[PDB]
C-alpha cells in the first residue's frame, strides 16, 4: 500500500 | 461589534484530533465565517443559532496546513461582516519525537521553595514551550552530550500542577512536537 | 523483477492557493492507483480491475493517507519557499519517488524514498534505511525536522514489510494480469539515411510485459546491444541498426520475448 | 529552476489501415516543468475531446506523459500534435508519420 503519512519537509 | 472566539477543548490539538472553535455573539447574528491566516489560508461559512447567538466550527482532523491564527466574523444575511474577534492561534502537535522534562531540585519541593524546568531532547529543536499550571516559550541550547535544552526558571511562579512541554523549529512557530512525559509538581 | 513505485507530485501556483498534489502508483508495468487533490470532492481512484476488489477500509485508508501526504507536501511548498527566499513570482514543483524492489526469495531487495524540489534532487533515504542525504544546507533543515520525527523508522518498517507483503499480495490477486504475458506484433521499417547509408528498424508493438530483447544480427553475430505505451497497458519498443544500402537481405532482426516460446526471426520484407 | 526540452512522439496503437478504428498517441517525455500545454489536431485545426494519463516522471525526475483519441487513418486526412511548453520559444507542432 501507500507510504505512511509523514510531516512536512 | 465583535464575535467572541474560543477552543474547545483547548488551543493545543495534536495531530488526528477534531477541536471545536465556538464563535458565540450577544448581536444575533444569522451567519457566522471562520478565517484562518497562516501558511494557507482559509475561511468557512456556518449558520447562527440562538440559544445568545453562536456557531460551533468543526475543525479537523488536524494537519500541518490547518493550524494558525483564527478570526470569526458575524455578519446578517449576501453579507455584512463585523469586526473581527480576538485572533486565537491552533497549534498543531504531535508530529515529533516528545523531549523530556526533568525538575530541579526534584518534581515535588517545600513550601516556599522554587522550581526549574528543563527540556531536553536529542532531536536539534530550536524552541521549547511549556504549558500549562500553555504561554512559557524558550530556546534551546545546541549541544552537551548531543542533546538540545531549555531551561524554564520558574523562580517567583511556582504552584504546581501538571507540565508539558514541546519542541519547535523556527520556520514553524505552529507545528509542536509530542508531549513529554506530563510530571506534575506539587508544592509539599 | 518485482517492485511497487509511487510517484507523487505536488506543484505549488503562484500566490495564494492550494498547490497541486498527484499520486500514482506501479505494480511492475501497471499503474493500479491515482489520486488527485483537485478533483471536485478529492480521493483515491483505482486504475485496474484487479484492486477494485479490495475492501472499503482498504480504500478509505488509503484514500487518509493521501490526503495527509497531500498537505504536507503543500506545506513543504510553503517552507522550501521560505528556505530559499524566493518571493510570490514563481511556480515550483515537488516530487517524490517511494517503492521497494523485491528480493529473489519473498523479502525485500531495495527501497527507495527520493525527494526533488524543481528538478534537482533534494533529500534522499539512504539504502540502509536509517540514514539521510542532504543537496544543501536547506535540506538538512529538512534532515533535522525529519530526524526529529523518526520517518526513517517508519518508512524502514513500511518497506521492509509492509510494502513487501502487499507486493506479494498484489502479485497474487493480480496474477491473471501482471503475471501473464503479451507477445508483440511485430513489423520492420526501413528509412534512407544517406547515399550509402540506410537505418532499418524492428518494431515490436502492444506487449506486455517490457522485458524484450531485441538484437540486430548481420550473418552471424549480434549488432547492435527506447520502449513507449501503446495506451492500453501495452508498449511499443523498436530496434534500429544502420547497415550499407542494397545489403539489407543479411542483416536479421532477433526477438526473444517471455510471451514466445522460441525466438523470432524478422527480415525486411518490403511487400 | 532547470527546464527541460520535451521529446514528442506522435504513433498510434496499431499500424494503420483504412478501415480500422486506431488510437492517436501524442506522448511528450524528459520535460520539466509540468505545466505543458498538449492538443492533437486533425487536419489544421484542434480536436476539443481527448483524454490523456495520469502524470509521472523518470528516474531523472523528468515528467512524461501521453494523450490519446479515436480516430480513422485516411489517405485525404492528416494528423499532427500541438505542444507548447516553457522551454520552447513557440508551439511546436509535429505531424503523425504512418510509419
Amino acid at each position: 500500500r501507500y507510504r505512511p503519512g509523514t510531516v512536512a519537509l | 461589534r465583535k464575535p467572541s472566539l474560543l477552543a474547545h477543548p483547548g488551543r493545543l490539538v495534536k495531530s488526528e484530533e477534531t477541536v471545536i472553535l465556538q464563535c458565540w455573539s450577544d448581536v444575533r447574528f444569522e451567519h457566522f465565517l471562520l478565517h484562518r491566516e497562516g501558511k494557507f489560508k482559509d475561511t468557512l461559512h456556518l449558520i447562527g443559532e440562538h440559544h445568545v447567538s453562536k456557531a460551533n466550527f468543526s475543525i479537523g482532523p488536524m494537519m500541518q496546513d490547518l493550524a494558525g491564527t483564527y478570526r470569526c466574523y458575524g455578519s446578517v444575511t449576501p453579507y455584512q461582516l463585523s469586526a473581527p474577534s480576538d485572533p486565537l492561534d491552533i497549534v498543531i502537535t504531535g508530529l515529533y519525537e516528545k523531549p523530556s522534562l526533568s525538575a530541579q531540585p526534584g518534581p515535588t519541593v517545600l513550601a516556599g521553595e522554587s522550581v526549574t524546568l528543563s527540556c531536553s531532547s536529542r532531536s536539534s529543536y530550536d524552541m521549547y514551550h511549556l504549558s500549562r499550571e500553555h504561554e512559557c516559550r524558550f530556546s534551546a541550547g545546541p549541544k552537551v552530550n548531543g542533546t538540545f535544552q531549555a531551561d524554564f526558571p520558574l523562580g517567583p511562579a511556582t504552584h504546581g500542577g501538571t507540565y508539558r512541554c514541546f519542541g519547535s523549529f523556527r520556520d514553524s512557530p505552529y507545528e509542536w512536537s509530542n508531549s513529554s512525559d506530563p510530571l506534575l509538581v506539587s508544592v509539599i | 523483477s518485482h517492485s511497487m513505485r509511487y510517484f507523487d507530485t505536488a506543484v505549488s501556483r503562484p500566490g495564494r492557493g492550494e498547490p497541486r498534489f498527484i499520486s500514482v502508483g506501479y505494480v511492475d508495468d501497471t499503474q493500479f492507483v491515482r489520486f488527485d487533490s483537485d478533483a471536485a470532492s478529492p480521493r483515491g481512484e483505482p486504475r485496474a480491475p484487479w484492486v477494485e476488489q479490495e475492501g472499503p477500509e482498504y480504500w478509505d485508508r488509503e484514500t487518509q493517507k493521501y490526503k495527509r501526504q497531500a498537505q504536507a507536501d503543500r506545506v513543504s511548498l510553503r517552507n522550501l519557499r521560505g528556505y530559499y527566499n524566493q518571493s510570490e513570482d514563481g511556480s515550483h514543483t515537488l516530487q517524490r519517488m517511494s517503492g521497494c524492489d523485491l528480493g529473489p526469495d519473498g523479502r525485500l531487495l531495495r527501497g527507495y524514498d527520493q525527494s526533488a524540489y524543481d528538478g534537482k534532487d533534494y533529500i534522499a533515504l539512504n539504502e540502509d534505511l536509517r540514514s539521510w542525504t542532504a543537496a544543501d544546507t536547506a535540506a538538512q533543515i529538512t534532515q533535522r525536522k525529519l530526524e526529529a520525527a523518526r520517518a526513517a523508522e517508519q518508512l524502514r518498517a513500511y518497506l521492509e514489510g509492509t510494502c513487501v507483503e502487499w507486493l506479494r499480495r498484489y502479485l497474487e490477486n493480480g496474477k491473471e494480469t501482471l503475471q501473464r504475458a503479451e507477445p508483440p506484433k511485430t513489423h520492420v521499417t526501413h528509412h534512407p539515411l544517406s547515399d550509402h547509408e540506410a537505418t532499418l528498424r524492428c518494431w515490436a508493438l502492444g506487449f506486455y510485459p517490457a522485458e524484450i530483447t531485441l538484437t540486430w544480427q548481420r550473418d552471424g553475430e549480434d549488432q547492435t546491444q527506447e520502449t513507449r505505451p501503446a495506451g492500453d497497458g501495452t508498449f511499443q519498443k523498436w530496434a534500429a541498426v544502420v547497415v550499407p544500402s542494397g545489403q539489407e537481405q543479411r542483416y536479421t532482426c532477433h526477438m526473444q520475448h517471455e510471451g514466445l516460446q522460441e525466438p523470432l526471426t524478422l527480415s525486411w520484407e518490403p511487400s | 529552476m532547470i527546464q527541460r526540452t520535451p521529446k514528442i512522439q506522435v504513433y498510434s496503437r496499431h499500424p494503420a489501415e483504412n478501415g480500422k478504428s486506431n488510437f492517436l498517441n501524442c506522448y511528450v517525455s524528459g520535460f520539466h516543468p509540468s505545466d505543458i500545454e498538449v492538443d492533437l489536431l486533425k487536419n489544421g485545426e484542434r480536436i476539443e475531446k481527448v483524454e490523456h494519463s495520469d502524470l509521472s516522471f523518470s528516474k531523472d525526475w523528468s515528467f512524461y506523459l501521453l494523450y490519446y483519441t479515436e480516430f480513422t487513418p485516411t489517405e485525404k486526412d492528416e494528423y499532427a500534435c500541438r505542444v507548447n511548453h516553457v522551454t520552447l520559444s513557440q508551439p511546436k507542432i509535429v505531424k503523425w508519420d504512418r510509419d
